[PDB]
């Protein structure tokens, strides 16, 4: 979709695993605040949302 | 901005009590980091506090 009319979705009840995302792409931009990236797969959340 | 005063951000395990590192050497990745540069993580350990 186009920025003006983004489009969000929510991430709830699942096993979230971090690791499928590196396979994906070199990542031209990949960045979290306050998230290290390399701990986030051992982190438990509420809700994420996307 | 004073871009001098810098803190470590990212080391394999937690450190011993009254224990220091100055190493700066890369941080790891999912694969062999790439070389003080950006990739899937590949990450720089230091980062200033401005």
């Amino acid at each position: 979709a186009s920025v003006y009319a983004w489009n969000r979705k929510r991430i709830s009840n699942c096993v979230a695993d971090y690791s499928v995302l590196y396979n994906f792409a070199p990542f031209f931009a990949f960045k979290c605040y306050g998230v290290s990236p390399t701990k986030l797969n051992d982190l438990c959340f509420t809700n994420v949302y996307a | 901005g004073n871009y001098n005063y810098r803190y470590r951000l990212f080391r394999k395990s937690n450190l011993k009590p009254f224990e220091r590192d100055i190493s700066t050497e890369i941080y790891q990745a999912g694969n062999k980091p790439c070389n003080g540069v950006a990739g899937v993580n590949c990450y720089f350990p230091l980062q200033s506090y401005g």
